[PDB]
């Protein structure tokens, strides 16, 4: 076997392992936050954009991770290190 | 006490409606028995 079809084989095992965790953790911590800011709606109708605020600090902590991720996916895939 | 019932942010409740209903309603009697009693103190005087 090319050691090359090994090499590429793990990197694409391991940017599916790094994109599945990347998407569970942005859905989970979106969809906690959003349920944060509907109930907060709920409660108070007025209240909405003082909470967009700390909402969409959330929101760019958990996407910026997840994103995080791809670079790190394509680097696994496109520009895979130890590729000989 | 009978119900009298009116057409027209929710406020919150701690720890619950229920409770903080039954701990109000006797209040509420007091205070309606303590207006009797100084209704009857001014009418007396």
């Amino acid at each position: 076997l090319d050691p090359n079809a090994i090499i590429t084989a793990g990197a694409l095992i391991g940017g599916g392992l790094i994109m599945g965790g990347g998407a569970i953790g942005a859905g989970i911590g979106d969809g906690i936050a959003g349920n944060a800011l509907i109930s907060g709606i709920a409660r108070q109708p007025e209240a909405q954009g003082r909470l967009f605020t700390p909402f969409f600090i959330t929101v760019g902590l958990v996407e910026a991770a997840y994103f995080i991720n791809l670079a790190f996916m394509a680097l696994f895939v496109f520009a895979t290190p130890g590729l000989q | 006490m009978e119900v009298e019932y009116v057409g027209e942010t929710l406020y919150s409740f701690e720890p619950d409606p229920e409770t903080l209903f039954d701990a109000l309603l006797p209040r509420y009697i007091a205070t309606r028995v303590y207006a009797a009693l100084l209704e009857a103190a001014a009418s007396e005087s």
